[PDB]
């Protein structure tokens, strides 16, 4: 019997790669690990990760002018 | 723009509304909007006048896209400094442009008009005896030209070599040089007898093209532009017997040289003694008078090293005075030396064709005082729909990397992961299930690969050929003879070598699972080489261009830079994100993780005459 808030972040292995990459350099962004498929991550990192791998992810993406 | 009171939407349109202006009564005939500030010309296909605008447009303006039902083209200084050369002013320009357009003319776009097309028509750039001399018919032009600090009926001579530098500096002054052959009157250079026979047949564009070239008579220079396998070799030959003088064609291959003579001879009269191919192998030259001479920029640029044969070839080249040139490939002339053969070697008139007038970096426009500006440019989705080249169901596959590979792609460097995103399972499995199933539908396939590593594992585990750089001449003839009329072949690895200036009317279906990065050229000469199918008139035909790439990575960027082009000109790529019963497949390349975690491994691993008897 124990809770803990937090953030569930589901996704494919590519984002949890990513996300743990991310967490390496960052260990506070993801506060543990459920399954090759989901992450618990911190409710404050949300809003910071979403826009930050937007950011990452623009690299991947041409976007002419 | 007097007295007109903005739209609360204007604000959204920096300085691009053109609600100023009002519209003609006869809009509903008139076909045409111009854009006074970006240059850019929006022409309605769907109503009357369109076809008389189509062309005049196209002589004026350069396309920047020409889809089904709305064209658009631009006009720039190049094209206006192209139109006002063939028999055009700014008088006759502006006549049409005012019966054919919905709008009039603004004040600013007469004043462009007027400041370009009125610094044509006083410098002729004529050759004597292998001597270069710049000919102006009047004598006033030398006040200014003879005092500018570059500069220095009256003709005074110039160096071979500086024809490079002179036709940029008469570029950037007012009056460019023009390159006009009257082969009716010039006598001194031997005449060749060459025509073609009954059998050849020139298309309704082609017809048009020449049309364009020769509608005052007078022979000029310069660069036409024709998708691949459109019959510039063709277009070459009639201009070739059309004009009956001393040509030397420049091609960028052996195989494109060796298929260019079959072409050559086949399509016209030309006798074989009067017929030389000068190449690698056999550098012989026709002793008849008059001649053509079919080598490389390879063999024509090069300066320091030459054979003792090929050296008496260059000097025969540079002793004799040239007539014509054709530049195949002309895409390539601006590199650091290729332009050098320009200004080095003599000639009258340089013809280019290229399906392609851009390249990666900026000395694109510097073809314009290379060799001159553009003459013709044909559509594509036109020619498909009346029957004249094929249509394809462009295609692009996302296969997902999987895990395993990916969290290598995270830390592996750029190099590396070029190879890791290549070399996926996934595309592996897709690439058998489509090759069985397309061999079950019976098209030929070709498989282009840039990466020879890459070629080789794949040919390797598929069990099929592989050609790259290191095959022989006779091998790859083998291979591909044996693919054309072998029952039993029907699938092919090729690569960069047979991207373009090859002619394969079997070829039917192409697919890409490596690429040369972003390069947009590539593409279209890749797909060239299937748009020449053999049952492309037959009902209810698709060719199929397959591009696979790996979302999630730096490829879809590339990916979507290379094609750019391709769908300016109007194809459309189609997503396909599965492939419907692939899973029932005998057998799949790389279907167990073990087999995966062992190429992981594998992948990441690849990076005194009596002492003589002494010895
Ligand atoms: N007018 C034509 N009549 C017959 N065949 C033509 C014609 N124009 C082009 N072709 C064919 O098109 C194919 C490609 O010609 P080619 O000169 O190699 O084109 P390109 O050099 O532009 O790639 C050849 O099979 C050629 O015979
Ligand atoms: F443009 Be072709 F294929 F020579
Ligand atoms: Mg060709």
């Amino acid at each position: 019997a124990r809770a803990r808030k937090g953030a569930l972040v589901q996704c494919d292995p590519s984002i949890k790669a990513l996300i743990l990459q991310i967490d390496a350099k960052m260990s506070d962004i993801v506060l543990e690990e459920l399954d090759d498929t989901h992450l618990l991550v911190n409710p404050s990192k949300v809003e910071f990760v979403k826009h930050e791998l937007n950011r990452l992810l623009s690299k991947n993406i041409y976007n002419p002018m | 723009p007097a007295d007109f009171v903005p739209d609360s939407v204007s604000g959204m349109f920096r300085s691009h509304d053109f609600s100023y202006l009002r519209l003609r009564p006869d809009h509903a005939s008139r076909p045409l909007w111009i854009s006074p500030s970006d240059g850019r010309i929006i022409l309605e296909s769907f109503s009357p006048l369109a076809e008389q605008a189509q062309d005049f447009l196209v002589t004026i303006a350069e396309p920047i896209s020409r889809p089904s039902h709305i064209h658009e083209y631009k006009i720039t200084a190049y094209s206006l400094y192209a139109a006002v050369s063939v028999g055009l002013e700014t008088d006759d320009i502006i006549s049409v442009l005012d019966r054919l357009s919905k709008v009039p003319v603004a004040e600013s776009i007469i004043n462009f008009i007027k400041g370009a097309t009125i610094s044509y028509g006083k410098v002729k750039l004529v050759i004597k005896h292998n001597r270069y001399f710049v000919e102006t018919t009047q004598a006033d032009i030398l006040q200014m030209l003879l005092n500018d600090s570059v500069i220095g009926v009256h003709s005074f001579e110039i160096a071979n070599e500086s024809v490079e530098v002179v036709k940029k500096r008469c570029q950037e002054i007012d009056y460019p040089v023009l390159e006009e052959y009257d082969f009716r009157n010039d006598h001194r250079n031997p005449d060749l007898d060459i025509d073609l026979k009954p059998s050849t047949q020139i298309r309704p564009y082609q017809e048009k093209s020449l049309s364009k070239m020769f509608g005052n008579g007078r022979a000029r220079s310069g660069i036409i532009v024709l998708p691949c396998g459109a019959g510039k070799t063709l277009v070459g030959i009639t201009a070739a017997c059309t004009i009956k003088k001393s040509v030397i064609v420049l091609c960028t291959s052996s195989v494109s040289v060796m298929q260019w003579r079959q072409q050559f001879l086949q399509w016209c009269t030309l006798q074989p003694e009067n017929c030389a191919v000068f190449t690698s192998d056999n550098k012989e030259m026709f002793q008849t008078e008059s001649g053509l001479v079919v080598s490389t920029y390879s063999m024509v640029a090069n300066t320091r090293n030459r054979s003792h044969d090929s050296q008496k070839v260059m000097d025969f080249l540079t002793g004799r005075e040239w007539g014509f040139i054709i530049l195949d490939e002309v895409h390539v002339v601006p590199a650091a030396m290729f332009r050098r053969v320009v200004s080095t070697i003599a000639a009258h008139a340089k013809l280019g064709l290229t399906a392609t007038l851009v390249r990666e970096d900026d000395k694109i426009g510097d073809l314009n005082f290379l060799i001159g500006p553009k003459l013709y440019e044909a559509n594509w989705m036109e020619l498909s729909q009346k029957g004249h080249i094929a249509n394809v169901q462009c295609a692009e596959v996302w296969c997902p990397m999987t895990a395993e590979f990916y969290q290598e792609y995270l830390r592996e460097t750029a190099r590396k992961r070029m190879l890791l995103y290549i070399m996926n399972p996934t595309k592996f499995q897709a690439c058998q299930f489509l090759i069985q199933y397309h061999e079950r539908r019976g098209d030929k396939i070709i498989v282009f690969s840039d990466n020879v590593y890459a070629l080789q594992e794949y040919a390797l585990k598929m069990g099929k050929p592989f050609i790259y750089g290191s095959t022989p001449q006779q091998e790859r003839m083998n291979i591909l003879q044996n693919f054309q009329y072998n029952d039993q072949i029907n699938t092919i690895f090729l690569s960069k070598v047979g991207d373009t200036s090859i002619d394969l009317p079997e070829a039917t279906c192409l697919i890409q699972i490596s690429s040369h990065y972003g390069s947009r050229r590539q593409e279209a000469q890749r797909l060239g080489r299937i748009l020449r199918a053999k049952r492309r008139n037959d009902e209810g035909f698709n060719a199929f261009f397959y591009s696979l790439v790996s979302k999630d990575t730096q490829e879809m960027y590339y990916s979507t830079k290379r094609q750019a082009f391709l769908v300016d000109q109007g194809y459309a790529f189609k997503v396909i994100t599965h492939l419907h019963g692939m899973e029932n497949i005998p057998n799949l390349a790389y279907a167990s993780p073990r087999e995966r975690r062992e190429l992981l491994q594998e992948v990441l691993l690849k990076n005194h005459p009596l002492i003589r008897k002494m010895y």
